[PDB]
């Protein structure tokens, strides 16, 4: 995905993060202890117009 | 002492894993403490005979709460049968820290490191075999002596799964003078123990002067709760959803 810098705040023991759909949504940085969002890249079909 | 029971008013909630959520109601299935339970209250007000510290059968999780302010129960010895052939575990909150001493401790007929300092060597006699010893961070453990109102709610959850003996903890500064009142607050993890020993029973290492205190010993249960996180991501409510029809439909 695109590791966008996050906005929300983790509890200072929580590593993972997920959504109502129960899939990976945010990740705390193991080194600098920062939180990052996630946004996958699968973007739509491709149609022709003639 | 005859343990006069009491009621557990919605206590014993703890973040079961590391995951974070937001404003979502999750329904988990873990070893929990049922609501409104009949907790085996150890009335530690001797000023009767709180020296009733058997090898309590360490069930699958024990809600070893404590409304104690001086940590009269400094330590907790663990093991299988406590007869000098067990790689036994001791969680001792001695002057240094909450030290985790897991070693082949040599027991006697009366297995306990009685205070005398834990010098009544009926557990530790020789460190012949020491797989690990997790000396934690040395904090301000100065032979805690403060008492009075049950302010430091030393609520403790002791579960042991797959060798990992996870100890959760929490301290909430609330004023109260008797058995667990109403209110809600979740517990957090404060240590995971990456060891591989087996535990069946345990003990409660009181600080011998019996003595005057107050603490409770429940017993967990493999139920299925339904948590409710919030915006800040903390547990603000839960429902033991095998208790009643209303709870079941919720």
């Amino acid at each position: 995905g695109v590791l966008t810098e996050s906005n929300k705040k983790f509890l200072p023991f929580q590593q993972f993060g997920r959504d109502i759909a129960d899939t990976t949504d945010a990740v705390r940085d193991p080194q600098t202890l920062e939180i990052l969002d996630i946004t996958p890249c699968s973007f739509g079909g491709v149609s022709v117009i003639t | 002492l005859p343990p006069a029971y009491t009621n557990s008013f919605t206590r014993g909630v703890y973040y079961p894993d590391k995951v974070f959520r937001s404003s979502v109601l999750h329904s988990t299935q873990d070893l929990f403490l049922p609501f409104f339970s009949n907790v085996t209250w150890f009335h530690a007000i001797h000023v009767t005979k709180r020296f009733d510290n058997p090898v309590l059968p360490f069930n699958d999780g024990v809600y070893f709460a404590s409304t104690e302010k001086s940590n009269i129960i400094r330590g907790w010895i663990f093991g299988t049968t406590l007869d000098s052939k067990t790689q036994s575990l001791l969680i001792v909150n001695n002057a240094t820290n909450v030290v985790i001493k897991v070693c082949e401790f040599q027991f006697c007929n009366d297995p306990f490191l009685g205070v005398y300092m834990e010098s009544e060597f009926r557990v530790y006699s020789s460190a012949n075999n020491c797989t690990f010893e997790y000396v934690s961070q040395p904090f301000l453990m100065d032979l805690e002596g403060k008492q009075g109102n049950f302010k430091n709610l030393r609520e403790f959850v002791f579960k042991n799964i797959d060798g990992y003996f996870k100890i959760y903890s929490k301290h909430t500064p609330i004023n109260l003078v008797r058995d667990l009142p109403q209110g809600f607050s979740a517990l957090e993890p404060l240590v995971d123990l990456p060891i591989g020993i087996n535990i069946t029973r345990f003990q409660t290492l009181l600080a011998l002067h019996a003595g005057a205190a107050a603490y409770y010993v429940g017993y967990l249960q493999p139920r299925t709760f339904l948590l409710k996180y919030n915006e800040n991501g903390t547990i603000t409510d839960a429902v033991d959803c095998a208790l009643d029809p209303l709870s079941e439909t919720k």
